[PDB]
DNA sequence: CAGAGGATGTGGCTTC
DNA sequence: GGAAGCCACATCCTCT
């Protein structure tokens, strides 16, 4: 929470950080800032890194390129996307899952509402 | 009203008067857009979109391609085929079509 | 040119 | 009535 100030949360997992997503996107739209999940111990180069994102809407959202590998302490998500809609009024909860052994979790709540239009202009 | 794409062909697939710019195919539901432009032209007009055209009107049609409303006969130039279930939403078999119509082929 | 789809904003309508 | 959703294009574009 330093070098890139406003550019990292925090998860509830005290091992990893993950890039700030927007409030709310357009489904299948591509993310303005490329989703990244940063591991402050040792996670050895290569680990896979999975994002599910869901809530009471869906227990399991459609995504897109929800797998990364971790690469110097980064997993950098080359365009992930959200599918399944998270109804009105309320956002997804991502699961962070770090695939070391044992596996590890992190969780992002109410992290982004995704609407079929998205963001737009007043009528 | 909220006029859409394939319901406005079909209008025209059933009048006709339109026969010489689009017409059906003889073969089931599948049909021929033998004047684009005439087509687009008649669709922009419709929908208040004078720039209207084949290559924007057939991206209409493409979208279709994944909701089984239609899909394109590979190899025929401007052609396409209702793949939606028409006899149930206009009671006839395409013969039965074909003949109220004296489609030719 | 015809034809597949991807990207993104708008018009019409329906839900809360 | 009005914001927030959903669906259908309308436009533009990049490849094949």
């Amino acid at each position: 929470l330093a070098d890139h100030p406003g550019e990292l949360v925090r998860t509830d997992s005290p091992n990893f950080l993950c890039s700030v997503l927007p409030t709310h996107w357009r489904c299948n739209k591509t993310l303005p800032i490329a989703f990244k999940v940063v591991a402050l111990g040792d996670v050895p180069d290569g680990t896979l890194v999975t994002v599910m994102a869901g809530n009471d809407e869906n227990y399991s959202a459609e995504l897109r390129n929800a797998t990364a590998a971790m690469k110097n302490q980064v997993a950098r998500f080359n365009d992930l996307r959200f599918v399944g809609r998270s109804g009105r009024g309320k956002s997804f909860t991502l699961t962070i899952t770090v695939f070391t052994n044992p596996p590890q979790v992190a969780t992002y709540h109410r992290a982004i509402k995704i609407t079929v239009d998205g963001p737009r202009e007043p009528r | 009203g909220p006029i859409q794409l394939w319901q406005f062909l079909l209008e025209l697939l059933t009048d006709k008067s339109c026969q010489s710019f689009i017409s059906w195919t003889g073969d089931g539901w599948e049909f021929k857009l033998s004047d684009p432009d005439e087509v687009a032209r008649r669709w922009g007009k419709r929908k208040n979109k004078p720039k209207m055209n084949y290559e924007k009107l057939s991206r209409g049609l493409r979208y279709y391609y994944d909701k089984n409303i239609i899909h394109k006969t590979a190899g025929k130039r401007y052609v396409y085929r209702f793949v939606c279930d028409l006899q149930s939403l206009l009671g006839y078999t395409p013969e039965e079509l074909h003949a109220m119509l004296d489609v030719k082929p």
